[PDB]
C-alpha cells in the first residue's frame, strides 16, 4: 500500500444514532490519524 | 285542548332520553388535529454525481 492507495474499513453498530443512517442530508466526522506497522514474516523454506 | 302546550313544555325532559338514544344510535368519528408549521420546505442536498470507486492495480 502506497499514496496511491487507499484502504477500507467497513463498521457498524446497533445503537440508534448508526439505526437512524438510513437517509442523511450530510455525514461529517474527524478521526485520529494512527500509524499502521508491518511485522515479521518467516518464509518457510525446505531448503538454505 | 290548550293543555297540550303546557304537557309539551313540562314533560320536555324527555328530550334528554331521546338525546341519549340517538346518540347511542349515532357512529362516531374524530380527528388527529393536524400540525401548523410546514413552513420550510427542504431540498435534498448538494449532491455531485461522479464514477464510483475503480479497482485499480
Amino acid at each position: 500500500i502506497k499514496e496511491n492507495s487507499y484502504v477500507y474499513v467497513d463498521y457498524w453498530d446497533d445503537s440508534k444514532a448508526f439505526r437512524n443512517i438510513v437517509y442523511v442530508r450530510s455525514l461529517a466526522a474527524n478521526l485520529n490519524s494512527v500509524r499502521c506497522t508491518g511485522g515479521s514474516y518467516h518464509f518457510s523454506l525446505p531448503v538454505g | 285542548a290548550s293543555l297540550i302546550y303546557r304537557q309539551l313544555l313540562t314533560n320536555s325532559y324527555s328530550v334528554d332520553l331521546y338525546d341519549e338514544i340517538e346518540q347511542i344510535g349515532s357512529g362516531k368519528t374524530q380527528n388527529v388535529t393536524i400540525n401548523p408549521g410546514p413552513f420550510a420546505q427542504t431540498r435534498y442536498a448538494p449532491v455531485n454525481w461522479d464514477h464510483g470507486e475503480i479497482n485499480d492495480s
